[PDB]
């Protein structure tokens, strides 16, 4: 039984522009098992419209997805990404830092 | 032509919670997917996920979806013939993941074929490079080996791989032609933020980026830095292309000593980035 | 094009 907790990035598409269209991703990988919960929020809010890509994983048998939402960057506005998986005792947040 | 691959990964999940099972599977052409099937999708079907592919007739879609189903009912068999051999409870959920394609050299011929299988993670079950042999990893995955060792399983993937698996490959890296065979080169810049009063954070950056592999690496004076070197996981950004970062904590004033050293196939020289 | 499983484990 191999157990694996996520590594998890979040960062836009394109190079944050405030009031440019652009898209929030958060990249959840080298977990196992697959079962995982994950969450775009906006100012500790689910956005509800975020689409996924397919399960799929890498050479080491470790599964990787892909979430994200259009959003339009501002200066006030936090956003974030909160993932639960068998690993965690507790959902994890990880803050979107533009610089990264 | 060069460097490229045709590949599937299967995913097949015990439920017991559901009393029942889920079958996943995607294909990959290089770093792009185009196609999926999920078990769990009402009226489920082999789905296309690439605009290029569909313009493939329904006989193409009609055999897909007949091949990747009949996988997935032994996929569901697989899982449950594995906790007999591993003598597990009928309580836990478990992980059934196979990877198979192949991949054509710099020349377009074919260099490699795989097929392999992991059991809750770990490596079970894997075709040789020989492609007329199997690795098991455990004394379960012998009594598979030995089965289809005796059936000659081998041969049946051997002539996958170097027919149809290729074939294929080629039909679509032409189908596909303005995006699977085109490089985008790295966009790069150089960051710098003082992280301590000791130390100064250098991050070489690429971005919009394909294909996914690509060497981002810091020297000073010749000798490569990576002891010390942060280098992120290369992600995508959702449009084909990928991003990553490689960074590295410097003297600070010792800023000019260092650069950073950027190879792609996208780029008509290796570029050597310094901060400015 | 997606090869279907003849032998199972």
């Amino acid at each position: 039984m191999i157990q694996r907790t996520p590594k998890i990035q979040v960062y836009s598409r394109h190079p944050a522009e405030n009031g440019k269209s652009n898209f929030l991703n958060c990249y959840v990988s080298g977990f196992h098992p697959s079962d995982i919960e994950v969450d775009l929020l906006k100012n500790g809010e689910r956005i509800e419209k975020v689409e996924h890509s397919d399960l799929s994983f890498s050479k080491d048998w470790s599964f990787y997805l892909l979430y994200y939402t259009e959003f339009t960057p501002t200066e006030k506005d936090e956003y974030a990404c909160r993932v639960n998986h068998v690993t965690l005792s507790q959902p994890k947040i990880v803050k979107w830092d533009r610089d990264m | 032509m060069g460097p490229h691959s045709l590949s599937y990964f299967s995913t097949a999940v015990s439920r017991p919670d559901r009393g029942d099972s889920r079958f996943i599977a995607v294909g990959y052409v290089d770093d792009t997917q185009f196609v999926r099937f999920d078990s769990d999708a009402p009226n489920p079907r082999m789905e296309p996920r690439a605009p290029w592919i569909q313009q493939e007739g329904q006989e193409y879609w009609d055999r897909n979806t007949r091949n990747v189903m009949g996988s997935a009912q032994i996929n569901r068999v697989n899982l449950k013939t594995l906790r007999g051999y591993y003598n597990q409870s009928e309580a836990g959920s478990h992980t059934l993941q196979w990877m198979y394609g192949c991949y054509l050299g710099p020349d377009g011929l074919l260099l490699r074929g795989y097929d392999q299988f992991a059991y809750d993670g770990a490596d079970y079950l894997a075709l040789n490079e020989d492609l007329r042999s199997w690795t098991a990893a455990d004394m379960a995955a012998q009594i598979s080996k030995r089965k289809w060792e005796a059936a000659d399983a081998a041969e049946h993937w051997r002539s996958y791989l170097q027919g149809t698996c290729v074939e294929s490959l080629r039909r679509y890296l032409q189908m596909g032609k303005d995006t699977l065979q085109r490089a985008e080169p790295p966009k790069t810049h150089v960051t710098r933020h003082p992280s301590s009063d000791l130390g100064v954070t250098l991050r070489c950056w690429a971005l919009g980026f394909h294909p996914k592999e690509i060497s981002l690496t810091w020297q000073r004076e010749g000798q490569d830095q990576s002891q010390d070197m942060e280098l992120v996981e290369t992600r995508p950004s959702g449009d084909g292309t990928f991003q990553k970062w490689a960074a590295l904590v410097v003297p600070p004033g010792e800023e000019q000593s260092y650069t950073c050293h950027v190879q792609h196939e996208g780029l008509q020289e290796p570029l050597t980035l310094r901060w400015d | 094009d997606f090869e279907r499983e003849g032998y199972s484990l």
